[PDB]
């Protein structure tokens, strides 16, 4: 691996983006809701690991996170729900009294497990859901109940799966709900939204997302290259032996080869 | 015009006192220029207004309505659905019209709602862009006066129209004067889908009620007294679904509304009836 190959390249399919989004289309029309910086913007290119082995011979339907430098989804169009696994209205009432100002703000819907089975199980609600939110957590002790509850709508893609977050203490509803200090409950939210999310298929490639087109390229870079030592040492088996090539591109563009 | 003195003649007396302040400078531009259009179904006329507003915000808006009442309904509702926008309709002070439009021409960026007869009284500032939500009250004067305020001496303002379906007669009688048009295209996806909780206010609150039911009569209304016919017709107008952007589930009552002759007669000579 080598950071300044990387960077020049990073250079080069960006400024590519804005040379494609900034081109006029040839019906004759325009976008009322697309502004030229807001699709040169919100665009994401993202990683595109190649392997031999097809890594984690199962569906592992759980995002791992890697903890970024300087987070992805930080913007302030970001609607997050948070699906927890006791009385919603503890957890409404701790974002409303607390969660400072900026996670109050992007804090959508919380809603509770059984509240989720209720009110959405039919394909309408989960694509509703699917569509008005942007980012979905969900407490570990319902990691599993997931796949049943929202099904292909939300599992068929891996761009939003619902993300492990750990709210426990270390059971009748009413009486108690084990939870952590509040304060560490929100600091814990700050890492698991904006953080690079792996998805282990029975796959050979797999698609980390690593930032928009709008970043300027250094950032991008040392981001990517913190994706890369991440990815290798904790989830990919046979860390360096079944390493293969590398790729970085955007949605409607070519792959940039890294190899390893 | 002719028609004009014979009823001067007939309901003024025969000395009247004849003044002039017009502006005989009417600076009618036919080729210099360029109007939009977006074609929207009945259903997402709103949807498409708040998805304009909140992604183009911090900029320069200005939104025409057809009634005032429609204005009120839309400022009440914009503040409950958390957009801060500005309005402008005749149930406020003359003096709080006043503070609220030089709070407008003074700001950076911003919202105004007002109807369309209250902006020929006014002066438009320089702004981004001119949206005629409703039909306009008499479409020459739209496209010939606000189509170039909207264009506004040097900055780039850009002014747009809304158009149902059935209204597509306006592209024909837009191609008669030969002033150019453009359609913007407008992604299904981009749609702030806010259907859901617009409906669960409308049942719940009775003060967005009585809003939304004057704000959809006072739209029908104006509708039907509309000059020009041939495009802006009622009974082209599915009223269902256009209850639906207003917030309403079954669409309320409104008036859409508001050869033999007899053997053996002759025509009256006399008696006096009343």
């Amino acid at each position: 691996v080598d950071p300044d190959q990387t960077l020049k390249a990073c250079k080069a399919l960006l400024a590519h983006i804005k040379k494609a989004a900034a081109a006029p289309r040839p019906d004759g029309k325009q976008n009322l809701l697309a502004d030229e910086e807001s699709t040169v913007a919100e665009t994401p290119i993202w990683l595109t690991l190649t392997t031999k082995k097809h890594i984690h011979d199962s569906h592992r339907l759980q995002p791992g996170k890697i903890i970024l430098p300087h987070p992805l989804n930080t913007s302030e169009e970001i609607s997050v729900c948070l699906i927890t696994a006791d009385p919603q209205r503890f957890y409404k009432n701790a974002v409303a009294d607390e969660f400072p100002e900026d996670l109050r703000a992007k804090i959508g819907r919380v809603i509770d497990i059984s509240h989720l089975k209720a009110k959405f199980k039919a394909y309408e609600a989960q694509r509703k859901l699917f569509s008005e939110h942007d980012v979905f957590l969900a407490d570990t002790r319902i990691i599993n109940r997931l796949p049943k509850a929202l099904g292909k709508t939300f599992y068929k893609t891996t761009t939003k799966r619902p993300i492990p977050v750990v709210l426990m203490a270390q059971r009748d509803p009413l009486e108690n709900a084990n939870a952590r200090p509040i304060p560490e409950i929100v600091a814990e939210i700050r890492k698991a939204i904006g953080a690079a999310l792996v998805h282990l298929s029975p796959s050979t490639n797999t698609a980390i997302k690593v930032g928009y087109a709008n970043w300027e390229p250094e950032k991008l870079a040392a981001n990517i290259e913190t994706v890369i030592r991440e990815l290798v040492e904790r989830f990919v088996p046979q860390k360096w032996q079944n390493v293969r090539n590398f790729y970085v591109k955007g949605p409607e563009t070519a792959a940039l080869p890294i190899y390893q | 015009t002719t028609k004009v003195e014979d009823l001067a003649r007939i309901s003024l007396r025969p000395g009247p006192l004849y003044i002039n302040v017009d502006e005989e400078k009417k600076y009618s531009t036919v080729e210099g220029l360029e109007q939009g259009y977006v074609v929207v179904e009945a259903d997402k006329r709103f949807l498409l207004l708040f998805s304009f507003l909140k992604k183009m915000a911090k900029k320069k808006i200005i939104v025409f309505f057809s009634s005032c009442n429609s204005v009120k309904y839309y400022s009440e509702l914009l503040q409950y659905i958390d957009l801060p926008v500005l309005d402008l309709h005749g149930k406020q002070k003359q003096q709080k019209r006043t503070n609220t439009f030089f709070e407008f021409c003074n700001a950076k960026s911003g919202t105004l709602i007002c109807t369309d007869v209250a902006a020929r009284g006014l002066d438009i500032p320089q702004v981004d862009w001119i949206v005629q939500f409703d039909p306009p009250d008499d479409p020459r004067d739209y496209i010939h006066r606000v189509g170039r305020t909207a264009r506004g001496n040097n900055g780039k303002g850009r002014s747009l129209l809304f158009l149902q379906p059935c209204e597509l007669g306006f592209l024909a009688h837009l191609k008669a004067a030969k002033v150019p048009v453009v359609e913007y295209d407008f992604p299904k996806n981009k749609i702030l889908n806010v259907q859901s909780q617009l409906e669960k206010l409308i049942s719940t609150n009775y003060y967005l009620n009585q809003s939304a039911k004057e704000g959809y009569r006072s739209y029908i209304h104006a509708y039907a007294s509309h000059s020009l016919r041939s495009v802006f017709d009622v009974h082209k107008l599915d009223l269902v679904k256009v209850a639906k952007s207003f917030g309403f589930s079954t669409p309320p009552r409104v008036d859409i509304t508001l050869g033999r002759r007899a053997y053996g007669s002759q025509p009256r000579q006399g008696g006096r009836y009343k």
